[PDB]
């Protein structure tokens, strides 16, 4: 049996650390809802 | 059952002691996660109990108590935050310049972080502190690193 614990706000924090890449890549998409690299 | 607006836990006590699993959103009172955390299976809020109402495998999502509620959707062009919760550490903002999923029928927002698989379901903000999606479905790089969907549902 699965459970929730409340963890936080949803909010936007203003001096967050900022950071990750913005690749463009070809997916597919399957019937199973898993995506896939098309190269 | 606890039905305060803002960003939860999901844990099983199935596996070896508390395991968190992944993540959702409460908003106006429905829980919203992804399939892969849940497998659509009922969930525990104090003595209270939150029954699935909508789901779809394929778009991986899942709504509890009502339809899904969240309609804001990544503009295309401004930075976003990831309000990771990963497993065992407080819920931390990580601000971010999506990528881009290209697939058949359209293109997706994607957000390059790497995180444990238990932060599935973690929301996605835009500027105006409004969900555009969940993060915890997508692809594993060249690199090695995880690259996520921006996953939103649609509101009827
Ligand atoms: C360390 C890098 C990494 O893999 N992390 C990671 C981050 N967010 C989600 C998953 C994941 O695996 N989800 C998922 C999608 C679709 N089906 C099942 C499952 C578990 C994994």
């Amino acid at each position: 049996d699965m459970y929730i614990e409340r963890a936080g706000d949803i909010t936007w924090e203003k001096d967050a650390e900022v950071t990750g890449n913005s690749p463009r890549l070809d997916v597919a998409l399957d019937e199973s809802g898993d995506f896939s690299l098309v190269e | 059952g606890e039905t305060t607006d803002g960003v939860y836990r999901v844990m099983t006590r199935r596996l070896l002691g508390s395991t968190q699993v992944g993540v959702g959103v409460m908003q106006e009172g429905v829980f919203h996660t992804m399939w892969h955390v849940t497998k659509g299976a009922a969930l525990r809020s104090g003595e209270g109990r939150l029954d699935p109402y909508w789901g779809d495998v394929k778009q991986d999502l899942v709504s509890y108590c009502g339809p899904w509620k969240l309609d804001a959707a990544w503009d295309g062009l401004s930075e976003v935050q990831l309000l990771a919760v990963p497993p065992g550490e407080r819920a931390k903002n990580i601000q971010t310049l999506p990528g881009i999923f290209k697939t058949k029928d359209g293109d997706i927002g994607a957000v390059a972080l790497d995180y444990p698989a238990g932060t599935s379901g973690s929301p996605i903000l835009d500027k105006c502190g409004r969900v555009i999606g969940l993060y915890g479905n997508g692809v594993v790089i060249k690199n090695g690193s995880y690259v996520s969907a921006i996953t939103q549902g649609k509101r009827e």
